[PDB]
């Protein structure tokens, strides 16, 4: 390729990390050459014209050029197996010259066009052997096979929804062409439904410091315990104050310790054991 | 009164080493310190290790490097740091990020034809840009956002480089394709790079459209002058004819100007086209209205041989009343009452690129002036009064050759530093702002501000370094009684790149047996370049241009032990598409966006200075910072 | 009200087990669309 | 071609021979090759402070700064080149002696002018720092500084720098033109009444080098 390349470098060091180097350009040129320009794709049997530009970048030396289009059974031009289609044009110094070439693709597939040219007196030359895709006569399209909903729980009752899928008829598909079928599975999830909890922003009093006797200590520990349990399952500690939770855990643990000072061998230790109080202790604990 | 403080990054990260600065003020002898981290809420013990002792030989400063494992919605998750200094325990809750690192996708070409193969590499690195071995999930979506291929390779022992390839079928939709990759440990964070698919053919020459000015003055009689430069890929000049047109853009909508269509010849590989102001105004139906909109040029060169054809386009030409723009995005929004406030004026051209050599000043003080450096930042400094009233500053460009009407102005508002209990104790950090380069040394100035009644109590400053979202370094700056200004010889290495912050604070007892903390932060920009170095030049230290098929030596100057991946592409390809490439500048742009700091420096109070710099302060006395529970920085509220 | 949050559903149950039997019938095909991933668009291509 | 034992030489010819007691003293290390031409990129430091460092610029001058005590005793400084690849034996050293600024009647009133020394270029602006040093008993008397500019042996300019009570550091936005070339000096002084109804004058001068190019 007669052009300017751009080299990109990337270093990956475990000491200096990643680093993208500045692009380095390399110009590759020649005093004389051919720029055979072929279209991306050419329709079979269709006669088209291809350009062949011959560049001459000599200081002050117009070149007597002899350009020839090599024969190829895949194409139909003036050049045959026993006949050479060669012109003899002249190119001014520091300029270019286009050379027309009529051809007709005969067989599909990646074919090959080749042109060569040499100058008289000067011992220079350059041939170009590029390849162009030869596509038949057709047009892109994406016919929709089918679009149905898949839900065994709803459609088809039973529990194992089945679905018959007809193939693509494509009655108008150009012979000798490929075609792919794509299956797409997509989940259509529908969330929602969760009645909000307490604002909490205006609920900063449940953090009561447990104190008192046996039952008085529980009444003060009740709000704090259930408060943390509620804020944990609602993750509302952000709007309430994260650095406030630590002050709550201490009050809960403090209430637990104070309640141990009233654990009979089984309110006041001097008093007979209560059935309800003991049962409630289990609930909170 | 032994004061045990602790400082950690404002936002912690998973599978990465985050530093943690331990301390102990007015402490005697040694002190066993035990750092522990638990999940929130409850207790699961993500990390119990990492314990150290604060020795009086180190001014009682600790250093514990920890790492938070994985062991995996919409609501952020937090962790509870717990530092126990012997018996006294101090804990603080910090936000956690699911981002494990960055991913960079590189494709050989920018545009591909149906039938060819796409060669793409995935670079896997951490927050420190250092290579890492992880599991990566790579997908490829079509123009209509539909995945077609998905891989699951690992950069394990691959040196953070994942070479891949995919063949594009002949039967496929053309347009914009996308390659999306993400770490297996963070599905929410996805990186993507686009490559266009189109039936094309590499041209033989490029076309450049450069307007004389990188903008357009509404009151410019001459009009928008545009130059059409066309040259072959091999450098040689191009002879042909070009078709140039104009138009106005509005957000996403474009309005072509049929009466601006020109057909100028292209001699010597150059062309000249002009868009008269007459036609421009006639394009609409209030010149001051077009202000803000943009103009786009669309050229189309055709050789005199009619063999090849190229279409170029320049878009984004701003229509403004002023050749400049001023931004206070690099200037702290908080000043110290009665102390020199530094203004980092950021002058830039209408396009976005920094403006070099453009004098600026303040509303008053006609005498005060300052030119803009190569980075686009000017150095200004003003004296403030001991007033607790907000300071309003208006900076005005003073570039000659123009008029007071063509100048661009901008106004900001700085707020006084709220001191603890109105004790009027401040701390200012003035930095000699010049283009810092890895290897030089920086003179960090520490200016104290407090009555002599307690000035003898201050004997040291605690400074910390922020870099890429991690604590680079932290030390102490000695101070003797009677010194208001002390310099800190801070050597700049290759780590400070790109930008590094510097927070400094001191703590003492005064006023009325009340603990007080005063801090000040500053953000400095270092020259943006590769952490190391990588150069690629011609091996042949002589000769001219090669010939197709000829060999050539290719010298590569990089760091030792480093692996280098190469790729060569015909420039003709970039003529069709030059977007979505990979540049070192684009890398730093991403790293900077992932910064946890959201303020050029300073803050409303001591708890604000740390938070606005990406840090969290917590002491045994009670002085802590503002709770942060939001990933992204403050929503840019203009 | 706290328990009301734990036993909360959110309206969902994407346990779909779709199977595909094309004439290529030389092996088998089975893709499962569970929650989390779910939306994940699984696709299959056949040149025939 | 010189035959010497150290590839470098140190000169304190660009460093003031007088320091302000208890104030940051600036050291302009002038490293040069054995021949005489300035040496580029050669780290230097002081006897102590192993951590302190500074590289040499293109002019052959390094930027050093040290903190002194309120002692009226002479300050001895030894600067040592710290260029790697060599040894402590191949390094060149030099020692100088700075004397404290004698204040009128021993009133301990000083004035320091610290300049951000970088290669000054006609068009830029210089931040002239004015650091005051005196008891608060008379600090409220100082309200302005009288600075003068020396250039090629003539007075280029002279003005006043305002100062409010309680300010130990004020900056002077001094714009550099094409006149300052090559080198320009800057003297600053203030006068007031204190101690015992005695007149006192305190001054401080500084010599800065501007880029050497055509006017
Ligand atoms: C030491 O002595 C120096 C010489 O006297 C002083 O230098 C002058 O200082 C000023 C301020 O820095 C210089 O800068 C400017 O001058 C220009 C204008 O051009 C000038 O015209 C002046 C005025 O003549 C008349 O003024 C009256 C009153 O307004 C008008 O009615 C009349 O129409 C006309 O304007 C001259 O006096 C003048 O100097 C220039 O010829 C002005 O635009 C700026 O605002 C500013 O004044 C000025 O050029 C200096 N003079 C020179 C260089 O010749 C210096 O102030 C003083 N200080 C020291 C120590 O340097
Ligand atoms: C399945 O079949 C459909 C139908 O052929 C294919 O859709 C076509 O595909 C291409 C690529 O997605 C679409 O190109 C886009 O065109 C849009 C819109 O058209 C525009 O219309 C407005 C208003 O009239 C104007 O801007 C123009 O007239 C323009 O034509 C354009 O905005 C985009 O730039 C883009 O190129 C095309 O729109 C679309 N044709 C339709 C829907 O009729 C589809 O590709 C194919 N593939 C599959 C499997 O879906
Ligand atoms: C918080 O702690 C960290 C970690 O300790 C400190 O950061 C700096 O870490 C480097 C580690 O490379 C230390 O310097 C290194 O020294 C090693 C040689 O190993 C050590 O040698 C010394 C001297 O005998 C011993 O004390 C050690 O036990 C060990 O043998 C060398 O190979 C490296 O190249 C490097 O020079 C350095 O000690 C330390 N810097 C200091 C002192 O501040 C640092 O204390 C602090 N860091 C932060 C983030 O604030
Ligand atoms: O004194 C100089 C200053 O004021 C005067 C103006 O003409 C300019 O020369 C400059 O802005």
């Amino acid at each position: 390729s007669i052009t300017t390349w751009e080299i990109l470098a990337v270093s990956m060091s475990d000491k200096k990390g990643i680093c993208v180097a500045d692009p380095f350009e390399v110009t590759v040129m020649q005093d004389f050459f051919i720029d055979l320009r072929l279209p991306y794709s050419v329709v079979r049997n269709e006669q088209v014209e291809i350009r062949a530009v011959l560049y001459n970048y000599r200081q002050n030396q117009e070149l007597k050029v002899r350009v020839e289009l090599l024969h190829n059974p895949a194409f139909c031009s003036l050049a045959t197996t026993k006949r050479r289609h060669q012109q003899t044009v002249t190119i001014p110094p520091k300029s270019s010259l286009s050379v027309p070439y009529v051809i007709v693709p005969l067989k599909t597939g990646l074919q090959e066009v080749e042109v060569k040219a040499a100058v008289y007196h000067h011992f220079i030359s350059d041939g170009v052997r590029k390849s162009l895709k030869v596509v038949p006569e057709g047009i892109r399209m994406n016919k929709t096979v089918a679009v149905r909903t898949l839900d065994p729980e709803r459609l088809g009752r039973e529990g194992v929804q089945k679905e018959d899928i007809p193939p693509a008829d494509l009655s108008d598909q150009v012979p000798d062409t490929e075609s792919e079928t794509r299956i797409l599975l997509q989940g259509t999830p529908v969330a929602q439904m969760t009645e909000d909890a307490v604002d909490a922003e205006r609920l900063k009093h449940l953090i009561v410091t447990p104190s008192g006797c046996g039952e008085q200590n529980m009444i003060g520990m009740t709000p704090t315990v259930i408060a943390v349990h509620y804020l944990d399952e609602t993750e509302q500690w952000e709007k309430f104050g994260l650095e406030k939770r630590q002050g709550a855990l201490e009050l809960i643990k403090k209430g637990y310790t104070q309640q141990l000072a009233f654990r009979q061998p089984s309110a006041f230790v001097k008093r007979a054991p209560s059935t309800w109080l003991t049962a409630y202790v289990v609930k909170v604990f | 009164s032994p004061m045990y403080s602790i400082i950690t990054p404002n936002i912690l990260r998973l599978e990465s080493e985050e530093t943690m600065v331990l301390e102990a003020h007015d402490a005697q002898g040694d002190v066993p310190v035990t750092v522990t981290v638990h999940d929130f809420p409850g207790k699961k013990l993500v990390l119990s290790s990492e314990k150290t002792v604060l020795t009086p030989a180190t001014n009682h400063m600790g250093n514990v490097t920890f790492t938070i494992p994985a062991n995996r919605k919409g609501r952020n998750k937090f962790v509870t740091v717990q530092a126990t200094f012997g018996t006294q325990v101090v804990e603080k809750v910090v936000l956690v990020s699911l981002q494990s690192g960055y991913l960079f996708i590189q494709t050989d070409k920018t545009i591909y034809t149906p039938g060819s193969t796409v060669l793409y590499r995935i670079f896997t690195v951490n927050h420190k840009l250092l290579p890492v071995g992880r599991t990566v999930m790579v997908n490829i979506e079509n123009p209509e956002g539909i995945p077609v291929k998905q891989d699951s390779l690992s950069s394990q022992n691959q040196l953070g480089v994942l070479p891949l390839s995919w063949d594009i079928p002949e039967l496929v939709n053309m347009g914009q394709w996308k390659i999306r990759a993400y770490y297996e440990n963070s599905p929410q964070q996805v990186f993507s790079t686009e490559f266009e698919v189109k039936e094309y053919v590499l041209p033989s020459f490029e076309v450049i459209v450069e307007p004389t000015e990188k903008f357009y003055y509404i009151y410019n009689e001459k009009g928008l002058e545009v130059t059409i430069t066309a040259r072959f890929l091999y450098g040689k000049k191009v002879e042909g004819t070009a078709f140039v047109i104009f138009g106005i853009q509005d957000g996403e909508q474009r309005i072509s100007l049929p009466e601006s269509l020109k057909r100028i010849p292209i001699e010597d590989g150059s062309g000249e086209v002009v868009l008269s102001r007459k036609v421009l105004l006639d394009g609409v139906q209030r010149a001051e209205d077009l202000v803000g909109k943009s103009l786009y040029v669309s050229a189309t060169v055709i050789l005199h041989s009619g063999s090849d054809m190229v279409q170029a386009e320049r878009s984004g030409i701003p229509i403004v009343t002023s050749p400049y723009q001023i931004h206070f995005t690099k200037t702290p929004k908080y000043f110290k009452p009665g102390m020199p406030f530094d203004l980092m004026v950021f002058v830039t051209n209408p396009d976005g690129s920094p403006a070099y050599r453009v004098p600026v000043a303040v509303q008053g003080e006609d005498t005060v002036q300052s030119l803009t450096q190569g980075d686009g930042v000017a150095k200004l400094s003003i004296n403030t009064h001991p007033s607790q009233k907000p300071l309003s500053i208006t900076v005005r460009t003073k570039k000659q050759e123009l008029s007071e009407a063509e100048q661009a102005t901008r106004t900001m508002q700085a707020l006084p530093y709220s001191t603890v209990g109105n004790s009027n104790n401040y701390l200012h950090l003035s930095v000699l702002r010049t283009e810092l380069r890895p290897g030089e040394t920086l003179n960090v100035n520490f200016l104290l501000r407090m009555d002599r009644a307690h000035e003898a109590k201050i004997r040291y400053y605690t400074y910390l370094i922020m870099n890429k979202g991690r604590l680079l370094k932290a030390g102490r700056q000695v101070r003797e009684p009677g010194q208001d200004l002390v310099v800190l010889p801070l050597s700049i290495t290759t780590d400070f790149i790109p930008s590094f912050r510097l927070v400094a604070y001191y703590t003492l007892i005064g006023a009325s047996g009340q603990r007080e903390v005063v801090a000040d932060s500053v953000w400095v920009d270092v020259k943006d370049s590769c952490v190391g170095s990588l150069v690629v030049k011609s091996g042949q230290s002589e000769d001219r241009q090669p010939v197709p098929g000829q060999q050539m030596t290719l010298k590569i100057e990089g760091d030792h032990g480093a692996r280098v991946v190469l790729v060569a592409v015909d420039k003709g390809v970039f003529v069709l598409n030059k977007k979505n490439k990979l540049t070192q500048s684009k890398i730093w742009d991403v790293v900077e966006k992932a910064d946890i700091g959201c303020t050029p420096g300073s803050g409303k109070d001591y708890a604000g200075v740390f938070s606005d710099a990406g840090l969290t302060f917590t002491s045994s006395s009670g002085q802590q910072t503002a709770q942060r529970a939001e990933l992204q920085c403050p929503q840019p509220a203009a | 009200l706290a328990q009301y949050q734990k036993d909360a559903p959110d309206h969902q149950e994407l346990n779909l087990d779709v199977s595909l039997q094309l004439p290529s019938r030389s092996s088998k095909i089975t893709h499962r669309i569970h929650w989390e991933s779910a939306s994940l668009l699984r696709s299959e291509e056949t040149k025939e």
